[PDB]
């Protein structure tokens, strides 16, 4: 139906500049304003402006104004928005989202596109297999894990075997230490499975477009 | 311009229970407010529109009131996957703003920490590192203790808990104890011990693991 | 002999309504309430004020004074006073014929709605009509609705492929051709001013009892009814709203000063010519003070008769009445304040009154408009002229119609903009300030403050003095400066002028100027003597 599909994340230095995208798609694009809001880490929701896709009516926020700058293009139904002068208060994440002219909510968005502004070198991460030792006793259920240590910025996607399955699978959130994070990943799944069949973790770093897959040994 | 306040940043609540947020605007709006819900991880999902009207594809359990300035959202039949982060907007005056947001942690019943230890794989022994993990899953609530162990003694440095958000099937939270420690130290003890203080019993879960090639 | 001495008026009241009928007009209605809730809301009655005490209010009664004190045209009285410029008398008679062509036209749009608002179901209430597009939405329909960037509202369909039909023209380049409905309406409005002028002072003076008390009325009517709708006070909130920190903007003193200015409208000759027909033992003083100050009291009480009603359509919408009351002009009154009237019980009525009060708005202004320049010809060729009176009134007026068939185009009202925006304003501000300058400078103040001294009895104040002297000539120079300085790019429905509008612009901002230099050349180049000797011969007046 009705997607609004974003540009992935980008790792800019602080000073430069950078452009998100936003494909539209699923309505009569010429038919709603096409808005975008700032998200900050734990923080609220930001309007940085709307613009009206038939003329590129741009309506910004006096907060932003200078700040972003949202252009429009009909051939392809797709709103950019671009923003200067990047510091460490620009890192956070951006949504575009559609809007009638009244009443003005926002009905849908999109997925949002992390913005990371630091000059640290993009680090690829160190997957290494968190796997129960061989001493244990095995019941009904095994919890596995795998390490993702060491990686700069914070796009990074950890998997279990294409995705499946994933019913019991608890994923520890990133800590950021002397400019590098760390997080884990764990599983709980039965012992009728393991180690007969292939349980497989895939960790993937987008920034560094690298894919390092581990798979759990006993 | 206007600001949208939410004096209360979290409430709990319970699977089932009539939970209502609160919302302050800085004038008179008429009925032009918006109910958003951001689930964690997701985009924010509009709920609500003009006060008391639910947008399309809202079950019926959610509702919303108010004329006026303060503005009322509603839930009557608490789902575990209603935890979200409700936001308010207001849709009048340029520019358009939100409110701070409101956190709905779901309350349940106590839930023993099932505690897990792990030793350092062959992949990072190899690199030349080695760190001890420690998984706390499934427990109510949040608060717990996590000591560690390394040969009986309580380590301290090195130490990091990891806290995920509440859960959208169970309701329970989960956390990580991290011991990361060097090859050097992990080659010259063995049995490494991490035990949990939780409020379900008084003597804190104690596990152990051997270094001799397990 | 003959004629010799000039007519005078037939009743005081008369001419205090008659000057008061042009100092009120529509603009009087929705133009200060606008400039006044965006520029700093109530704050804006500060300098408001400021700039009338200092810039209308001398310019005003130094022109009332001049004229009822020399009983000359607007040609006729730079004989006696300073011949060079006379070219302005000519100046203004070329300035009022651009005005001529876009002012009736508006009350042309006011009767046609007039005359559309007779039937029990009012035209923009509905969207089954022939005019409509796929667009139209309106209410008594489904709730929930959710306006889109194409949608539009039966009022601005009316409005727009009806009355205008300016979906039919391109812009500036293609405009034609001609709606023969507004054509008929200006010609009604031509008539019943040419049945209020052709007589002269009498007819108009009669008429002004009607087209000048009757606004007053409607707006009463406008006035308690939009006061008694529910939400009605977010409209009041916003319209005197104090705030200050907009005051420190250098433009809103400018915008302050050009309303007075061009809601007093001194040096246009048309207050010399209502003022020359009155007597000369007659106190003038008050007059001209009630006058404005009846003026201004208007326009604050016009205020709340715009605002109560879109409070209320902000009410029934969603709120923060600056939304709703974004655009100004013709679609404040037309379409947003008729859709607001729309919604209410016995529309029919409101809405006769409403659009019958524009054109009543308008008639009183035009009657003075037209007056000032038919005294002007009259007693610059006399004899040669005044063999009758209906014959060169019946010209001026079929040429008013003329000069608004570019006006009654489909795209008539994109040129009624760049006539309102770049001919008008500059030039009148730079006649009033040469007139000034010419009465106070050259004329010498001394001397005038001898001739109210002769008129009422005792000299003006050191206060007049001061105003007339420096205070005044400087006011006009504000405006003058800080227009000249930024032009303004203008956009009508959806449309941006070319970038080339401002040089037509100028052209027909110029094309009227002309006379006042070319006029000085002439004098000095047709008297023969030295430079020196043939200015001080053409700067002093008449000594017999
Ligand atoms: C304020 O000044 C006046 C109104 O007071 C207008 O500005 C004015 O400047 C131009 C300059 O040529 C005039 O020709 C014109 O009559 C008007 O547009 C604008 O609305 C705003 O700039
Ligand atoms: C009344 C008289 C004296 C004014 C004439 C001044 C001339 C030079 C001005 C007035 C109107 C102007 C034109 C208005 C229309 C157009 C069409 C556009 O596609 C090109 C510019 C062009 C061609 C302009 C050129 C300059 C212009 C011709
Ligand atoms: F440049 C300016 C001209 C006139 C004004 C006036 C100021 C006072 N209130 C009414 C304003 C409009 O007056 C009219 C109406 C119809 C006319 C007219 C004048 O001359 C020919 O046909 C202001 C500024
Ligand atoms: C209002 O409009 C939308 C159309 O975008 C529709 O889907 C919805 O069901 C309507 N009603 C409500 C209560 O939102
Ligand atoms: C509605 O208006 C838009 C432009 O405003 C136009 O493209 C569209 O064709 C219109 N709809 C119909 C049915 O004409
Ligand atoms: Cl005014
Ligand atoms: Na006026």
């Amino acid at each position: 139906e009705v997607q609004l599909q974003q540009s992935g994340p980008e790792l800019v230095k602080p000073g430069a500049s950078v452009k998100i995208s936003c494909k539209a798609s699923g309505y009569t694009f010429t038919d709603y304003y096409m808005n975008w809001v700032k998200q900050s880490h734990g923080k609220s929701l930001e309007w940085i402006g709307n613009i009206n896709p038939n003329n590129g009516g741009t309506s910004y926020n006096q907060k932003f104004k200078g700040k972003a700058t949202l252009t429009v293009d009909k051939s392809s139904t797709t709103a950019y928005m671009e923003l200067r002068s990047l510091t460490s208060e620009d890192s956070a994440v951006y949504y575009c989202t559609r809007s009638p002219v009244r009443p003005y909510y926002f009905d849908y968005w999109g997925q949002g596109t992390t913005l990371t502004v630091s000059s640290a070198k993009t680090t690829p991460p160190s997957v290494y297999p968190l796997a129960p030792g061989c001493g244990d006793t095995t019941g009904s259920s095994v919890t596995l894990g795998c390490l993702v240590k060491g990686y700069f910025p914070e796009s990074v996607t950890v998997t279990w075997n294409s995705g499946s399955l994933s019913s019991s699978v608890h994923t520890f959130p990133a800590l950021l230490q002397s400019g590098l994070y760390t997080m884990s990943s764990s599983v709980t799944v039965p012992s009728s499975t393991w180690p007969s069949q292939t349980v497989t973790c895939s960790v993937a770093h987008p920034a560094s477009s690298t894919t390092v897959d581990k798979k759990l040994e006993p | 311009d206007i600001v949208m306040t939410q004096s209360h940043k979290f409430m709990s609540t319970s699977v089932g229970d009539r939970v209502s947020i609160t919302c302050k605007a800085s004038q008179d709006v008429s009925t032009a407010v918006a109910w958003y819900q951001q689930k964690p991880g997701q985009s924010p999902k509009l709920l609500i529109y003009s006060a008391s009207y639910r947008y399309t594809g809202v079950p019926d359990r959610f509702t919303g009131s108010g004329s006026g300035t303060d503005f009322t959202f509603t839930i009557s039949s608490v789902q575990a996957e209603d935890l979200a982060v409700y936001y308010c907007q207001q849709h009048y005056s340029i520019p358009r703003t939100f409110g701070g947001g409101t956190k709905l942690e779901i309350k349940r019943a106590d839930a023993a920490p099932t505690v897990s230890i792990f030793p350092p794989s062959s992949e990072q022994l190899t690199s030349g590192g080695a760190s001890v993990v420690c998984f706390l899953n499934n427990f109510y609530p949040k608060d717990i203790n996590v000591k560690w162990k390394i040969d009986g003694s309580e380590r301290q440095n090195g130490v990091l808990n990891s806290w995920t958000d509440q859960d959208s099937k169970d309701s329970t939270y989960s956390m990580s104890s991290t011991l990361t420690l060097t090859k050097d130290e992990y080659e010259r003890h063995n049995s490494y011990t991490c035990e949990a203080t939780h409020k379900t019993s008084t003597s804190p879960i104690v596990k152990s693991f051997n270094r001799n090639e397990c | 002999g003959s004629q010799g001495e000039r007519e005078t008026w037939g009743k005081k009241v008369d001419f205090l309504l008659s000057v008061i009928g042009y100092a009120v007009d529509l603009g009087n209605v929705w133009r200060f309430p606008y400039i006044c809730a965006q520029n700093g809301g109530g704050a804006f009655l500060l300098p408001y004020t400021i700039m009338a005490i200092f810039g209308g209010i001398p310019l005003f009664y130094m022109e009332l004074a001049l004229g009822q004190y020399h009983r000359n045209g607007c040609i006729s009285i730079w004989r006696k006073i300073c011949p060079i410029f006379k070219g302005i008398g000519y100046a203004i008679c070329i300035i009022a014929f651009y005005i001529a062509s876009y002012y009736n036209t508006i009350m042309a749009w006011a009767l046609y709605y007039l005359i559309s608002s007779f039937t029990d179901q009012l035209p923009w209430t509905s969207c089954k009509n022939s005019w409509n597009t796929g667009n139209c939405t309106n209410y008594f329909s489904e709730d929930n609705i959710t306006w889109t960037l194409h949608s539009t509202s039966p009022a601005e369909e009316f409005y727009t492929r009806h009355v205008l039909q300016i979906h039919r023209s391109k812009g500036l380049q293609d405009l034609g051709g001609i709606s023969w409905q507004l054509a008929l309406c200006i010609m009604l409005i031509f008539t019943v001013i040419y049945f209020s002028i052709w007589k002269g002072v009498k007819t108009s003076g009669k008429v002004v009892w009607v087209t000048a008390t009757f606004p007053y009325i409607a707006l009463s009517v406008l006035l308690v009814r939009g006061a008694t709708l529910p939400g009605a006070w977010r409209g009041v909130l916003f319209y005197l709203k104090p705030n200050w920190q907009k005051l420190l903007e250098t433009g809103v003193w400018i915008d302050a000063a050009a309303q007075i200015f061009f809601s007093l409208g001194p040096g246009f000759g048309v207050l010399l010519a209502f003022a020359s027909y009155n007597k000369f033992n007659n106190n003038c003083y008050q007059d001209a003070l009630v006058t404005s100050v009846v003026n201004c009291m208007t326009s604050f009480v016009s205020g709340f008769v715009i605002f109560t009603v879109l409070g209320y359509m902000a009410e029934m919408r969603n709120e923060d009445v600056s939304e709703v009351a974004k655009d100004a002009g013709p679609s404040l009154l037309f379409i947003t304040y008729a859709e607001a009237i729309a919604n209410m019980p016995a529309s029919t009525f409101f809405a006769i009154i409403f659009f019958l009060m524009l054109i009543t708005l308008g008639l009183d202004s035009t009657f003075a408009g037209l007056e000032g320049v038919i005294t002007a010809v009259l007693d610059e060729f006399p004899h040669v002229w005044a063999k009758r009176r209906e014959r060169f009134v019946l010209a001026v007026v079929i040429t008013c119609f003329f000069g608004s068939l570019v006006t009654l185009t489909f795209g008539g009202a994109y040129v009624v903009k760049l006539l309102e925006e770049y001919a008008t304003g500059p030039a009148v501000l730079t006649v009033a300030l040469i007139e000034a300058v010419a009465v106070s400078w050259f004329y010498g103040i001394t001397q005038f403050c001898r001739d109210v001294k002769e008129m009422l009895g005792f000299s003006p104040g050191w206060f007049w003095r001061i105003c007339w002297v420096a205070i005044s000539p400087l006011f006009l120079l504000f405006i003058i400066a800080s227009f000249l300085m930024s032009p303004p790019q203008l956009r009508l429905f959806q449309y941006n002028y070319p970038y080339w509008s401002i040089i037509l612009g100028y052209a027909i901002g110029t094309s009227s100027f002309i006379c006042i230099p070319t006029y000085i050349a002439y004098r000095l180049i047709i008297t023969p003597g030295t430079f020196k000797e043939r200015i001080i011969k053409s700067i002093t007046p008449e000594t017999p």
